[PDB]
């Protein structure tokens, strides 16, 4: 038996078909924060959504955030499910932006950010292929009996 | 997208009359096949050009397609306006059985929105008939590497 | 134009796919003369010019009868006599006949008889009954289907999907100075060796430029010289 | 409005129906006639039917070649296997009445070239004259019982007027 | 899909039709309909040669030879001219009868190695008409097996009349999804008879 | 044939369930032909579409749908007696002329009857089948290129059930759908009474399936029961797939089997070869009607964190990830590796 | 809850999977093999016999698992 | 070629007849015609 | 549609088998063969309103179906065999063939 | 089931001359995953 902590290298996923590897590990001071001080957990760049055309994560994050403040779990089905216009009505009563597009300060310098942010809870499941049992090196080791090769 | 539909309507009903333009290339019943792909490739590029002059600045699929960073003017157009018609190795989704594609569509009905074309955007959603026609070219994107 | 365009060039393959050849004309306008070489170059099949074929018996004759449509000669503008058909029956060694038995009967009608390990009377005139209307009477006996089209100028050309090349230069209405082609290793037979090199130079940078990428001209003049 | 009642009057009689593949129903909007049965033949337990027929003389007969090889003249027999099925009842229609009879079997009479066979039975024999010296079951068991059994010469007649009476008297 | 017919289209080696059949007693046999140079033939893995079809339906009793043109082609079409070459192969060997039509096959079979020491040489084509096209079996008439060859032969002529009629073998209706419990049973009866013959 | 059995993969819960519904093909040496590699349109609801592996095994592995029953053969003898009652002729009687003029019933590819005017023959037979005198796994595939109709009873072929619609009004009968929720009207009684029936791939030729009740025509049969039942149980966990791109579905369905989470309730008792766990699992926020039928939520895989999609510090260029040291220190997904090892005490000849 | 047949046709899809599961294929195929087909095998290889001692026989009458 | 010999429906055959006459007459059936 | 192109043919043969019924009332050694539904769970051939033939052959069992279906390019004759003796008598040729089928 | 031989290994994919003579195996290597870093220089 052994356990381990998700240090960098470990392959993560997104449940909409995005392979992804942990780049670095920042501290909490460097992370940004909203008006309430909620620090986000995972960062991904916006540069996947035009290429991968993954509209689902763009609407799941809206479907997720309004459900938490209402305290209710929301159904995402194929060919149906909960719509958008009834979902924007919920969190605008809570006081947030009408499509989750919030704004938050920078943790490294203090002031506002010139653009707006997009925010919410998304479901990141860990995969296999962790890196602690793939790093290996053979400096000078055993040789084959027929070829004298590694 | 209805302008191209009723232009197709006068172009599909010329089977009882028997019209044949006879382009150079020995058509023999493809003039009502090889032309609709030309006009469906007109509505596929025109509506994608309406967005560029009618979208505001500081728009992120716009500002990274204005550069050569990642994307195009066609990639954003399939996300907001229309996804176009799926092609299969130079064929506009040929028939599945009994001169048709699906049990959801009538007999020998040679219209787009029934063979290949899907008119609604990824933001709007996909119907259970048109969901399958996207899921054929998406298979072709993985086969051709092999 | 892709990977299965490059593969047969570096193989020097005898059987090339779609061997179209290029021939430029003499005239520029049609004048019923831009398609008259298309009749002179296409494999004219007689089943298009024949109309009605049957076997005629009086009491003691076994001869097939063929009648032509002279309005077809007026229609598609081809030029031929009547006697050159009767030549071309015995010019086919696949059908086993005697050389000189052919009798002409009138203008449009033409008939040929045969006569004698037995009972071949019924057999040979039934074998030849369908094995007659499949022979060339005029045109190049190698090519398949010539297609005339228009370039971006008023001058027009003729595209022939065949394997014979030298007799294309031998025919009329065409020049023997600008007739390009495909299938490099038959230009090695026809136009020496130095044409086949420049043919390889011309083909690869044509079939690559239409995929967007362009490596260099100079990466191909080494490939031509290392093979030749 | 009107009803025509039908009753079944048939037992103990098995009638077979023959099918002539060569002989069509009509000839030029005119119904033809059945060929005259010269002789008949039946084999029980194998259910064959060898109807002999006469073909006409000199006009289309080709006599001199016909007698040379096979030596069989003016007799053209045709074989048909009697096949049964359920349903398929025969009936004559009376005025305002109709009575029914069950059909036992139906045969399909195919031309049985016997003279070419018999000439080639002897051709097997005469080739054997000059040198002269030097468990199965199922469908092939049904052939070894069909070739060797008793043959019965059926007296071909035209009757059935007695049989027309026999159906009406039965209630 | 076992125990059905499937049509095929091949460019340069002619075109072939296949029909595989396997009943549960020793049977693993597939039948071919080849079209060599305009003439139809039938080859099987028990027959050493190819046989034109105008014999084998006369071997089943259907010999009138105007039935055969009307079954294959029908009437008022181009099929009769397409079939017109096939009829004369019956004329060359001069069989013309139901009796001679059997032993032509059995003279060109190399099978069974004389397992029965009492041959008939005329009965060994009744069983050669029994180990073939194992969808249907026969008792005395050879009726339904005859036309089943002809209905097979109507497809292969329509294939040469236009190549669009040929269907692919990747249509989902041509696939028999075969499960586990009906597959472990095939190993069981093979192994269960290996038990008791070692026990005897 | 080899490799007919396989060790089931216990990486996730659904990984042990997704391997229960998969298909291994015959590899008929058609490696040059892209026919079997591609996807045919006669697959909607027959079997799943968006879960197919990539790489070497690219299109020869396929997966069942969500509503799917496999047929079984019953008998071909009494249905041959049944069609003779319906007024069909016998094979040993017809002329050569009539068979090409009329149509013909095919029993498993074999003609027997040479029927005429098939529409009275076929529609009465549906009325014989929906009443339930003949068994329900029979298909009346009836083409028109050749002159024939087909009868199929071979069993072991694909089929799915859909509800019968007679005319411009369906046979829905919402009071029966209320009587189901009372608990005495199960799904087997829908096909007994005559309100649902199984269709193979061949019967979907003759059918004209409707999508929705707002799409009913007076020329429209066989309303479709539920349109999102076209995805497999290992494909069903994608939320809102109809907005998402289709090549980004197979990339997840190949990865969904590699997701770590719980395994089973007895997972602290079993001794398996190399078996991972997640310490703190959580059910997802946006669920699916699919995942509550397989009880994926009762033992999930993976957890939902708070994302802020943005570029930051240049350490995420193309689909890299950036996270904080605190959340790992609070315990953000601390996985755990369990590994078997074994040895056998062995007795010798001495 | 005024129930209708418009959006509540879904509520029989659990009623399918409840009585008739998702491992239908492997349960129902193997369970048919146990009851029915095992009798059909011994009825195809009943009555073992030997040539020596011809009045000896052994017969398989039934099968139970 | 519509060469049906009636009462057998088999075939016709071009036979080299007397003085080479091209009468049509089939085998396995006693029938003849010019 | 095309599925209505034979109910008029179902009318176009009730009037074309009743004409053959009427001409053969003179019982001139004419025969007609037709198939009966076996497997029963006597009657009367009757016409309904405006060209509609049916029978009721059972106590309850009603049969509506009557359709003259074949094309007949051959000849048939009925003959009765009796006990394998001098019993070969030819009855007569069959003019028409119809079928009897129940409704479902 | 067919037995190997001398000629049965000198030809073929990576039997000889391709996995033993053309492309061998080396010492002093490694094979790990990668992760980006801007803050160090090119080279
Ligand atoms: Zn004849």
């Amino acid at each position: 038996r052994q356990n381990r902590r998700p240090e960098l290298g470990d392959k993560f996923s997104s449940r909409h078909g995005q392979k992804g590897v942990c780049g670095i590990i920042v501290k909490q001071e460097d992370m940004p924060f909203n008006d309430q001080g909620i620090v986000p957990d995972i960062i991904m760049n916006p540069h996947g959504f035009p290429s991968r055309m993954t509209v689902g994560k763009m609407i799941e994050l809206i479907s997720g955030k309004a459900g938490v403040l209402n305290g209710t779990l929301e159904y995402g089905t194929c060919f149906g499910g909960s719509k958008l216009e009834d979902m924007s009505k919920i969190l605008v009563d809570q006081g947030f932006n009408y499509s989750g597009k919030d704004m938050l300060y920078s943790g490294i310098t203090g002031e506002c950010l010139q653009a707006y942010i997009f925010f919410g809870p998304i479901y990141y499941q860990k995969l296999k292929h962790m890196v602690l049992d793939k790093m290996h090196a053979r400096a000078r080791g055993p040789r084959a009996v027929l070829t004298r090769q590694p | 997208v209805e302008i191209a539909y009723h232009k197709c309507d006068e172009l599909i009903t010329l089977f009882n009359k028997g019209e044949l333009e006879t382009q150079p290339g020995c058509n023999e019943e493809q003039t009502l096949e090889a032309k609709i792909g030309g006009l469906l490739s007109k509505v596929r590029e025109e509506v994608g050009d309406v967005c560029i002059n009618e979208l505001d600045n500081w728009n992120a699929p716009l500002i990274m397609a204005t550069c050569g960073s990642k994307g195009s003017t066609l990639n954003v157009s399939q996300m907001v306006a229309v996804v176009g018609q799926q092609i299969i190795s130079g064929n506009r989704v040929p028939d599945g059985f009994q001169d048709r594609s699906l049990p959801h569509f009538p007999k020998n009905s040679k219209t787009p929105q029934s063979k290949g074309f899907v008119r609604n955007s990824f933001f709007s959603g996909l119907s259970p008939p048109e969901f399958l026609f996207h899921a054929i070219s998406g298979r072709e994107g993985l086969v051709d590497t092999a | 134009l892709g990977v299965p365009r490059i593969k047969e060039i570096i193989n020097a393959s005898k059987v090339i796919s779609t061997p179209i050849i290029n021939a430029v004309l003499v005239n520029d306008n049609d004048e019923r003369a831009a398609r008259v070489v298309k009749g002179r170059v296409e494999k004219t099949l007689l089943s298009d010019v024949a109309f009605y074929v049957q076997d005629v018996y009086k009491d003691n004759l076994s001869f097939i009868q063929v009648r032509i449509d002279l309005g077809t000669i007026d229609k598609l503008q081809l030029e031929l006599t009547i006697e050159d058909i009767a030549v071309a029956i015995t010019r086919a060694s696949k059908l086993k006949i005697q050389a000189s038995d052919v009798n002409i009967i009138g203008k449009d009608r033409i008939a040929i008889n045969v006569f004698p390990s037995e009972n071949d009377v019924f057999y040979r005139m039934q074998q030849l009954r369908r094995a007659l209307p499949d022979v060339v009477v005029k045109g190049l006996p190698d090519i398949s289907r010539a297609v005339i089209n228009i370039r971006d100028d008023g001058k027009r050309e003729l595209l022939v999907e065949g394997y014979g090349l030298r007799d294309v230069m031998c025919t009329d209405g065409v020049i023997g100075s600008r007739t390009t082609t495909n299938h490099v290793l038959e230009v090695f037979s026809v136009l020496g060796i130095e044409a086949a090199r420049y043919s390889i130079i011309r083909e690869i940078n044509y079939t690559m430029s239409n995929h967007g990428m362009s490596v260099d001209p100079r990466h191909i003049q080494l490939l031509g010289d290392v093979m030749t | 409005i009107e009803e025509f009642p039908l009753k079944i009057s048939g037992e103990e009689e098995s009638l077979h129906v023959f099918q002539y593949a060569n002989r069509p129903r009509l000839v030029g909007r005119k119904p033809a006639e059945h060929p005259f049965i010269s002789a008949a033949r039946y084999k029980p337990k194998s259910h064959l039917w060898e109807i002999d027929i006469p073909l006409d003389e000199q006009a289309f007969y080709n006599k001199d070649k016909a007698e040379s090889e096979w030596n069989g003249v003016n007799v053209q027999t045709l074989k048909g296997v009697g096949v049964e099925n359920n349903g398929q009842y025969a009936a004559f229609v009376k005025d305002m009445q109709v009575y029914l009879v069950p059909i036992e079997r139906v045969a399909q009479l195919k031309p049985f070239f016997k003279y070419i066979d018999d000439a080639n039975v002897t051709r097997k024999q005469e080739d054997a004259r000059r040198p002269p010296n030097p468990r199965l079951t199922g469908s092939l068991l049904a052939h070894k019982v069909a070739d060797e059994e008793a043959n019965i010469e059926l007296t071909w007649a035209e009757g059935t007027f007695e049989q027309f009476k026999d159906t009406i008297v039965k209630e | 899909s076992k125990n059905r017919i499937i049509v095929e289209a091949d460019e340069k080696k002619g075109i072939v039709q296949a029909s595989v059949t396997s009943s549960t007693h020793e049977r693993k046999s597939k039948t071919y309909v080849i079209t060599k140079n305009g003439k139809i033939y039938l080859k099987h893995n028990s027959i050493a040669e190819e046989i034109p079809i105008a014999i084998v339906l006369k071997a089943c009793g259907i010999l009138s030879d105007l039935e055969i043109m009307q079954l294959v082609c029908g009437n008022d079409s181009s099929y009769q001219d397409i079939f017109a070459v096939n009829l004369e192969e019956s004329s060359k060997l001069d069989i013309y009868t139901q009796q001679q039509a059997l032993e032509y096959i059995g003279a060109k079979v190399k099978t069974m190695r004389r397992q029965k020491l009492t041959i008939l040489q005329e009965g060994i084509e009744a069983i050669a008409t029994t180990v073939i096209a194992h969808l249907t079996v026969e008792a005395l008439d050879f009726r339904e097996k005859a036309l089943y060859i002809a209905m097979m032969t109507r497809r292969v002529v329509m294939a040469m009349y236009n190549p669009k009629m040929i269907d692919d073998r990747d249509y989902v209706g041509n696939k028999r999804l075969e499960l586990a419990g009906q597959l472990i049973s095939l190993l069981f009866e093979d192994l269960f008879k290996k038990f008791n013959n070692d026990f005897k | 044939r080899a490799g007919v059995t396989h060790v089931l993969s216990r990486l996730s819960y659904i990984s042990a369930l997704g391997m229960m519904t998969r298909i291994s093909s015959q590899f008929e040496k058609s490696r040059k032909v892209s026919g079997p590699r591609a996807l045919q349109p006669s697959q909607f609801g027959m079997l799943c579409t968006a879960d197919t592996p990539e790489g070497e095994a690219c299109g020869l592995v396929k997966n069942l749908a969500l509503m799917t029953h496999i047929t079984t053969d019953d008998e071909e003898e009494p249905i041959k007696k049944l069609c003779y009652v319906l007024g069909v002729e016998d094979i040993t009687l017809i002329d050569s002329a009539s068979l090409h003029l009329n149509y013909g019933v095919y029993l498993n590819g074999t003609l027997i009857g040479s029927i005429r005017f098939p529409t009275k023959f076929v529609t009465q037979f549906r009325h014989l089948r929906r009443t339930g005198k003949v068994s329900e796994f029979i298909s009346i595939y009836s083409n028109s290129h050749q002159m024939a109709v087909h009868i199929a009873t071979d069993g072991g072929r694909i089929c799915r059930p859909l509800i019968i619609v007679s005319d411009g009004q369906s046979r829905v009968k919402d009071i029966h759908l209320r009587k189901l929720l009372d608990g005495e009207l199960d799904f087997d009684d829908f096909l007994k009474l005559g309100l649902v029936e199984y269709l193979d791939v061949n019967e979907e030729n003759d059918s004209y399936i409707a999508l929705y009740e707002k799409d009913i025509v007076p020329s429209m049969t066989h309303l479709e029961i539920e349109p999102f039942t076209i995805l497999g149980a290992v494909a069903g966990l994608i939320p809102y797939p109809h907005h998402n791109q289709s090549p980004r579905n197979t990339y997840q369905c190949a990865m969904g089997k590699q997701a770590i989470g719980a395994i089973a309730y007895n997972q602290f008792k079993r001794i398996d070869t190399l078996l991972y766990l997640m310490t703190y699992p959580q059910q997802p926020m946006v669920k699916t009607k699919t995942i509550e039928l397989i009880d994926y939520d009762k033992l999930p895989a993976g957890q939902n964190a708070t994302v802020a999609v943005m570029s930051y510090s240049g350490y995420d260029i193309e689909d890299a990830l950036v996270l904080n040291k605190s959340s790992i220190d609070r315990g953000f997904g601390r996985c755990e590796t369990r590994r078997k090892t074994t040895t056998v005490l062995k007795r010798y000849a001495n | 809850d005024e129930i209708n047949t418009a959006q509540d046709k879904w509520h029989l899809l659990p009623a399918f999977l409840k009585v008739k599961g998702l491992v239908k294929q492997h349960l129902d195929s193997f369970n048919y093999f146990v009851d029915t087909d095992l009798k059909k095998i011994i009825k195809a290889n009943q009555l073992i016999l030997s040539d020596v001692d011809p009045e000896f026989y052994l017969k398989y009458v039934d099968i139970r698992v | 070629m519509l060469s049906f010999c009636p009462s057998c429906n088999n075939m016709l055959l071009i036979t080299s007849g007397d003085s080479g006459v091209y009468t049509l007459a089939c085998r396995s059936c006693p029938y003849e015609f010019p | 549609k095309e599925a209505a192109a034979e109910l008029e043919l179902l009318n176009a043969d009730h009037q074309h088998i009743l004409r053959k019924l009427k001409k053969m009332n003179n019982k001139p050694e004419r025969f007609m063969v037709f198939q009966l539904p076996t497997r029963l769970p006597v009657g009367s051939i009757r016409v309904h309103k405006s060209g509609k033939l049916s029978v009721k052959i059972g106590n309850v069992v009603m049969d509506i179906g009557k359709g003259a279906e074949t094309t007949f390019l051959q000849d048939v004759i009925a003959l009765s065999i009796a006990d394998d003796a001098s019993s070969a008598e030819l009855l007569g040729r069959v003019d028409g063939k119809i079928v009897v089928t129940p409704q479902i | 089931k067919p037995i190997r031989g001398f000629c049965q290994r000198l030809k073929g994919k990576q039997g000889r001359f391709r996995g033993n003579l053309s492309g061998k195996r080396v010492d002093f290597s490694g094979r790990t995953v990668i992760s980006p870093d801007p803050n160090l220089s090119i080279d």
